[PDB]
RNA sequence: UAUGCCAGCUGGUGGAUUGCUCGGCUCAGGCGCUGAUGAAGGACGUGCCAAGCUGCGAUAAGCCAUGGGGAGCCGCACGGAGGCGAAGAACCAUGGAUUUCCGAAUGAGAAUCUCUAACAAUUGCUUCGCGCAAUGAGGAACCCCGAGAACUGAAACAUCUCAGUAUCGGGAGGAACAGAAAACGCAAUGUGAUGUCGUUAGUAACCGCGAGUGAACGCGAUACAGCCCAAACCGAAGCCCUCACGGGCAAUGUGGUGUCAGGGCUACCUCUCAUCAGCCGACCGUCUCGACGAAGUCUCUUGGAACAGAGCGUGAUACAGGGUGACAACCCCGUACUCGAGACCAGUACGACGUGCGGUAGUGCCAGAGUAGCGGGGGUUGGAUAUCCCUCGCGAAUAACGCAGGCAUCGACUGCGAAGGCUAAACACAACCUGAGACCGAUAGUGAACAAGUAGUGUGAACGAACGCUGCAAAGUACCCUCAGAAGGGAGGCGAAAUAGAGCAUGAAAUCAGUUGGCGAUCGAGCGACAGGGCAUACAAGGUCCCUCGACGAAUGAC
RNA sequence: GCAUGGCAAGUCUAACCGGAGUAUCCGGGGAGGCACAGGGAAACCGACAUGGCCGCAGGGCUUGCCCGAGGGCCGCCGUC
């Protein structure tokens, strides 16, 4: 399909596990050195780098990850409500790269080193 | 820009009043309609003439005339030559779903031409002869008398 | 409303020619060729044959076909020729374009035009 | 007239005769009717719903209401060609024939006139292409064909001082208009053709606006994309002499 | 100067316009049946809260298995509460479980419920018992067999035409149908099953000989494939059901042989590689799905945001398409490359097992009847005498015979065996899968981008709309004043923007409020064109114009 | 009918086939169509590559006089 009704039909419209990757970003030097990715699909447990928004620059741990919206949550990247809460400010994992991995997954870390699968 | 292009805005488009680009009463009836009343003029005239015979009862005969046979005997360098000699037969295209080839005396026959074929015309014959040449018939010519 | 870019230059170049020369049948021909293509001439070897004569070029002032038997010889020139006709032609003549003629022969003096 | 071979270092390395139909004389006219022959003949049937509009039993109370003699149901006005919702008076068919007919001889000597255009250093400046060469056709050793690397035909083009149209058609226009919806958001400028001849080269095809073709079958297109003559060509050495009995 | 006219300014109304695209439309490749084992369809249920939709079926947005997938999840659907997931959930593939009621609906009745064991009805076999089975209904069109108009054309109209069209009845399949000559008849020393495609040809033929209608042989292609009975001659050597026993069928003939390269019989020659039956059983290709998949997220400037400009650099068998706060090969999906799986091709091709092909001589043993053929009357066709068919009546030969070759009869010549049977592939459609586009872009395109066959109308058959757009992010407006007030208003907050504040992008015209300029309560009506005056006017995008004098000075031309 | 374009006594391929960059495109395919002869209901027969005269354009010459395609007027030829 190259045409864009159909593209973007096909993204707005993958079931469940084909999801996963929309909610990838690139992995810093060091790591795609370490596992041969350049990158991953961000999990709960990383910590990232914000390379675009009016947050660019901050650093912080992935705190929410969801896959409907394509969309995560990083601690303190967030948003002052009238009320004076704070909520957190969606990102897309597109301008975001992950500096550190949570790897108390055998499985995901089984995918990440092993060289015929990605994670 | 092209007459049609050039409508918009004309209301008729060329058709004069309004009230004339209707029905097939605008043509006088639909399809021929009339040929025989009011446009009978420049229709050929009614009834039957004639007859045909079945079709296959019906021989075609493939011709050619002495003046292209002639015209080319030189350029036919893959054809006898002689005191030239040519079967038209395979000099004639059609030659093959035709009944026979039949050589016309139409033109001019500049050279001394020896002409095989099933049939041909008083005039071909003089023609060929008048030359210094001769006229074969051939086998299926043998069908004279 | 001539699409060949090359008939059109021939036109031009004909023009050229018959104002500058004293020429009479380059214009001439540039008028013709100017006129509908279907004016335009199309003539066999078995006219050429019979109004031409040697030391006098042949003008066709459009395309020469090869019907016909050619044996005088002269010098044809059109604006074309089937390659049955200039094979005909160079086997007793020689078959120019008109391009070339204008150029051998600007007065274009003892030429003859058929069609 | 002669044809200057290089080796895949952009070093002169011999040279052949050009063959005869880069002499063809350049009639522009009967390219682009070739051209233009090529883009319909490709073109999709298309048309609107035979019924559309036509889906109701609508009709007309004609006089006595004080309203215009039109078909109508549900007091809606429906089916005629005035109406909103109604059948569309003329519309595309499918039907229609969208093809166009050229015969042989007309198109292959566009063809070789094409190629002609091919050998003219003017023709291919004007046309628009950026290089800095006098000779041209770029024609190159066989050894071409065995490259696998796209960087490697940028070393040679660099080298032959042709990778600047290369450069020419690195960058994309985003048209104007709808095409946009219909995924024809995009279009860039042609810049060099390689014509090989055993297929067509799966190292040079990815580069900015190349195009790639073999010598038996390469087009009027390929060979004046747009119906503009005078691309600029790199054959090999063996195309180069295929070509000449097209 | 009230009422008011013309133009504009600010705000509104309205939703055009531009941009956008979750829908349409069309083409193409692939694929293609479901159902008494109860289908399609409908009804009613099923969720913590549940109205609609979707799923599902009392195990009710689900249960089980295996694989994949992965750290998240609890449908559309972003609330509240609560829960599930490393005991590997979600999600995806295959397979399995459950699967109410009505429905072909089948125990009987019934507007989806009820009454007291059920294949109801019609059939086959039959242990003659519903014991074993079949049928029935659905499906986008396509296919086959039957029934069959009229408007219309003929410038009226009857034959003719529209047309074997619309529409109706019966029914098959994934394709149907056709099909191995009683053919063709470029008449031949020739061709060789059938569809379909191209052509033959708008030819031959028909026709108030008007209007119109209209093939075939052949030829070039696609794909290819050729067989089985009945009988003669044999005469139970046979078949079905059952694990078996046993039962049933069959002399009114199961079975062998045989089928125009005629066969059988008798005597011979040679041989099998035909055929038929059963076994094995794909490659490749094509469709779809999946795995893996190169290279910048560096500098300065603008900006809310860089995907912009300038600079520096990189991949490319990958510069198709999409996403991402703006124009992205290198940020993400993907794309090229390579690889894997499922489906179709196909229970086909190939291979193998069994069978045995064929030839000579003799033999009038066999070879399909209301048929071939004729006649009466219709229909249908291009079919004219010479299409195909129906109906009423009549009616033959037996291969030493019979039919055909576009009128009949007789003879000759050539072709061919009707009145039994089957048959792969090539062709049609588009339900289903996928892909494509010089198609439309929300009054368009489907009726339907939205609750769409929805709301709504009709006793019913049926008819049948309108409605897309906040923002980068909900940051979807806290607190305070006012108010009967969760209304509204004020102040205030968010954001680049609230004149983006909820049917929220832009925001036209008609038109409405307020207001500015001009006119105005003694005056006349196509509302203007061209001249010439008043009053009015920020810049910008136009910069000219006024008076003395003088130069030039056509026609005309004085006091 | 016409303008333009290709080829020319010829011209064009149709379905279809192979190739490929796979609806485009390159090659093959001339079945067949129209043109190359007509006349006649049919049987059947079967024509001027030019014999004469005017003469436009154009050319030539010693400057009206020649040669004069095309064009025009006749002859002659095929067939009923
Ligand atoms: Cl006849
Ligand atoms: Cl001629
Ligand atoms: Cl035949
Ligand atoms: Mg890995
Ligand atoms: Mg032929
Ligand atoms: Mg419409
Ligand atoms: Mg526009
Ligand atoms: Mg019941
Ligand atoms: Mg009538
Ligand atoms: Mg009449
Ligand atoms: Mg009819
Ligand atoms: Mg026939
Ligand atoms: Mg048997
Ligand atoms: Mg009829
Ligand atoms: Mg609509
Ligand atoms: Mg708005
Ligand atoms: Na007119
Ligand atoms: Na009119
Ligand atoms: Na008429
Ligand atoms: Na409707
Ligand atoms: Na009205
Ligand atoms: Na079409
Ligand atoms: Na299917
Ligand atoms: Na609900
Ligand atoms: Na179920
Ligand atoms: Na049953
Ligand atoms: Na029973
Ligand atoms: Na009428
Ligand atoms: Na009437
Ligand atoms: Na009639
Ligand atoms: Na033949
Ligand atoms: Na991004
Ligand atoms: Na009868
Ligand atoms: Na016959
Ligand atoms: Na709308
Ligand atoms: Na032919």
């Amino acid at each position: 399909s190259k045409q864009p009704d159909k593209q973007r039909k096909s993204q707005r419209r993958a079931p469940l596990h084909e999801r996963h990757k929309q909610v990838r970003a690139t992995l810093s030097a060091d790591l795609r050195e370490e596992y041969g990715q350049r990158n991953v699909r961000v999990n709960a447990g990383d910590t990232v780098e914000v390379l675009r928004g009016d947050f660019a620059g901050e650093e912080g741990e992935v705190i929410n990850v969801d896959l409907d919206k394509a969309v995560i949550h990083v601690e303190d990247v967030t948003l002052e409500k009238t009320d004076g809460e704070e909520v957190p400010r969606p990102l897309d994992t597109s301008n975001v790269r992950v500096t550190d991995l949570d790897l108390e997954d055998e499985k995901r870390e089984a995918r990440l080193e092993s060289e015929d699968d990605s994670a | 820009t092209s007459k049609k292009k050039r409508q918009r805005g004309s209301r008729t488009h060329g058709g004069g009043s309004h009230k004339n680009r209707r029905g097939a009463g605008h043509r006088g009836g639909r399809g021929d309609a009339g040929r025989d009343k009011h446009e009978f003029h420049n229709h050929e005239p009614l009834g039957k003439s004639g007859f045909k015979r079945p079709q296959k009862v019906q021989e075609e005969a493939a011709t050619i005339d002495v003046r292209e046979i002639d015209e080319n005997v030189t350029l036919l360098a893959a054809d006898d030559v002689a005191e030239f000699r040519v079967d038209v037969r395979d000099v004639v295209e059609e030659a093959d779903d035709a009944d026979y080839v039949k050589v016309l005396g139409a033109g001019q026959v500049r050279h001394e031409l020896t002409l095989i074929a099933d049939d041909f015309s008083e005039g071909a014959r003089e023609k060929v002869e008048g030359a210094g040449g001769s006229v074969e018939l051939t086998d299926l010519g043998e069908e004279r008398q | 409303s001539k699409t060949n870019p090359r008939l059109s230059s021939l036109i031009a170049d004909l023009k050229s020619a018959a104002r500058s020369s004293g020429g009479a049948v380059w214009g001439d021909v540039a008028e013709r060729l100017e006129k509908p293509r279907r004016t335009h001439a199309e003539v066999n070897l078995g006219r050429i044959e019979r109004y031409a004569q040697e030391d006098e070029t042949v003008v066709v002032p459009g395309k020469v076909l090869g019907s016909g038997v050619l044996q005088k010889d002269v010098t044809v020139a059109a604006v074309d020729f089937s390659g049955t006709a200039e094979t005909k032609i160079d086997q007793v003549g020689e078959a120019v374009s008109l391009e070339q003629a204008i150029e051998n022969n600007p007065e274009g003096s003892h030429v003859r035009v058929i069609r | 007239m002669q044809a200057t071979i290089y080796d895949l270092d952009g070093n002169t390395d011999g040279e052949v005769d050009l063959p005869d139909v880069f002499e063809t004389p350049v009639r522009s006219d009967l390219i682009g009717k070739a051209v233009r022959a090529a883009q319909a003949n490709r073109k999709q049937d298309y048309g609107s719903d035979e019924y559309a509009g036509l889906r109701t039993p609508a009709e007309s109370f004609g006089s006595g209401r004080g309203q215009a003699h039109v078909p109508k149901l549900d007091g809606r006005a429906r089916r005629v060609p005035q109406a909103v919702k109604g059948r569309s008076a003329h519309p595309p068919k499918t039907e229609k024939d969208r093809s166009l007919d050229l015969n042989d001889k007309e198109r292959q000597l566009a063809v070789r006139s094409a190629l002609a255009a091919t050998a003219d250093a003017d023709l291919v400046a004007d046309r628009g292409h950026e290089f800095d060469r006098d000779e041209v056709p770029v024609v190159v050793s066989d050894d071409f064909e065995d490259l696998v690397k796209t960087q490697e035909v940028v070393s040679l083009l660099e080298a032959l001082d042709v990778h600047a149209d290369i450069d020419r058609a690195d960058e994309t226009k985003i048209k104007a208009g709808q095409g946009s919806a219909r995924g024809r958001k995009y279009r860039r400028p042609a810049s060099i053709l390689f014509v090989t001849s055993d297929e067509p080269s799966t190292a040079a095809r990815n580069l900015a606006g190349a195009d790639v073709a073999t010598a038996s079958e390469v087009n009027t297109e390929d060979l004046a994309p747009g119906g503009a003559p005078g691309r600029l060509t790199v054959f090999t050495e063996s195309a180069l002499a295929e070509v000449a009995e097209r």
